[PDB]
């Protein structure tokens, strides 16, 4: 039973990272409409909030956060990522959010040290 | 996709009408010809014939270009309906077992509390019946599976 | 007023904008004599009215095949002048 | 090949792009006898090669005033045939 | 001299990552224009050549590479990636390519194992 708890503590849990990404996006973006000037600020706040929450987890994971924020003008959006690590320990989480006028795709990767 | 395949059925129901309307246009494209050789003063708000014929040809071409195409790629929808009805059958068997276990036919149980229990069972059983009937109707509407 | 009857030879349109096209093309033909300038006047006036951007040609011997925005394409005849106008962009 | 000298009046696009227009327009004129089919050919092959949306006008007399994106405008003569090809979409 | 050569062999060289990403992008898409139905295949290609040729390097690095493809219709472009690793051994390289109607940005991160 102790081994399972230790593994859960040391594993890259996907849903927790997804909720972290949701909290970061909601705090930095919220319901504000897309504006070219505020895009950089939104991206920086999202990435830093996600990184801070991932570090606060205490898990021995190097964290990589990438954020894309998008004006809705009928253009199709696709983000893909195929990567090599040790699938037993390291993990990835790509999450998509959207409102009336904006897309937001955030990818967080946790690699065991 | 149910609604979607519903509209798919809809578009088949339109096909004949299309031909129908088409031949009407054919009849129309004859009568309006008389119109110019009977020296008709065409009104301004009168939409002129070639306009509608061009846009109707465009209509027919776009419909037969895209609706058919989206119709062939239905294998994913077919397998989705297959797994959906499989889950429906699994839930139906689970509800059968629940009904066999739940039989309150004994008179010791309080009629009101057992009545509420049977009401919860009937609510979820009606939900199961709705799921089964909607899966069946989607299957027969798509009619390829 | 010279009654140049309009024969609209194709349109993915509403009728009110088609009749606006007919009337203003008649006005341009009454006002100017250069086919390029007729098309120019009509193109600016619709660009002002129903928001850019259109493309207008005025002439006698010309054939066209373009792609347009839906409900924004007309082609008609006024007198001996064929006038095409389609919105794309 | 009948050397129909492409005297080119107006041009906002590159010279190789000009020459592609001229070559396939000789192709369209030598292949087709209807100016509408020539314009359809040229617009379609420009849509295939230089992406939508193109607009080709083939005629002997016409007045054109259109808005085109930069680097995408040609208006030249093959023999007496005026050809206006521009991108807008 | 030997120590410097070994360090270069085991280092994450940004220039070769930029070259490898550019080669993968050019082989996968090249002069082809933007097509929404083919964005999936183009991204899959770009990523698989990138990962395969990065693995062919032989360096002891876990590789995480992400590709983003855009239609040119006036929409905005940005890629923001802040990460937490050991800067002395782990590296990142973002390559942006553009053509007449399409943007392709590929970000590759190499982390020491």
């Amino acid at each position: 039973m102790e081994d399972y708890q230790a593994a859960e503590e040391t594993a890259f849990v996907v849903d927790e990272v997804s909720n972290i990404v949701k909290e970061a996006i909601e705090s930095a973006i919220g319901g504000n409409a897309y504006q070219h000037s505020k895009v950089n600020q939104w991206t920086t706040n999202v990435v830093e909030q996600t990184l801070s929450q991932l570090t606060k987890l205490g898990k021995p994971f190097k964290y990589i956060v990438t954020c894309v924020i998008m004006q809705k003008n009928g253009a199709g959006l696709h983000t893909a990522s195929s990567c090599f690590w040790d699938s037993s320990t390291d993990g990835s989480c790509t999450v998509r959010w959207e409102n009336k006028t904006m897309y937001c795709i955030v990818s967080a990767f946790g690699l065991s040290i | 996709t149910s609604d979607a395949v519903t509209f798919i059925t809809y578009v088949q129901s339109l096909k004949r009408k299309i031909k129908q309307f088409e031949k009407q246009v054919e009849l129309y494209r004859n009568g309006q010809r008389l119109l110019e050789k009977q020296r008709f003063q065409f009104p301004p708000s009168w939409l002129y014939i070639d306009n509608i014929e061009g846009e109707w040809g465009a209509f027919n071409d776009i419909m037969r270009r895209k609706d058919s195409a989206i119709q062939q790629q239905v294998a994913n929808l077919q397998m989705k309906i297959v797994q959906e009805d499989r889950a429906v059958e699994s839930r139906t068997t689970d509800l059968l077992t629940d009904w066999e276990k739940t039989k309150p036919v004994t008179g010791n149980l309080r009629p009101e509390e057992a009545l509420q229990a049977l009401t919860i069972y009937e609510g979820k059983f009606g939900r199961l019946k709705d799921d089964r009937e909607k899966c069946a109707k989607a299957k027969e509407a798509l009619e390829l599976t | 007023m010279c009654d140049r009857k309009a024969v609209i030879k194709n349109a993915d349109m509403s009728e009110e904008m088609q009749q606006d096209s007919v009337e203003c093309a008649t006005q341009a033909l009454e006002k100017y004599n250069i086919e390029k300038d007729i098309a120019a006047h009509i193109k600016k006036e619709f660009d002002k009215k129903y928001n850019p951007t259109w493309h207008c040609i005025v002439g006698r011997n010309f054939g066209s095949y373009v792609t347009h925005e839906t409900k924004h394409f007309i082609y008609f005849y006024l007198g001996q002048v064929a006038i095409l106008l389609f919105k794309s962009g």
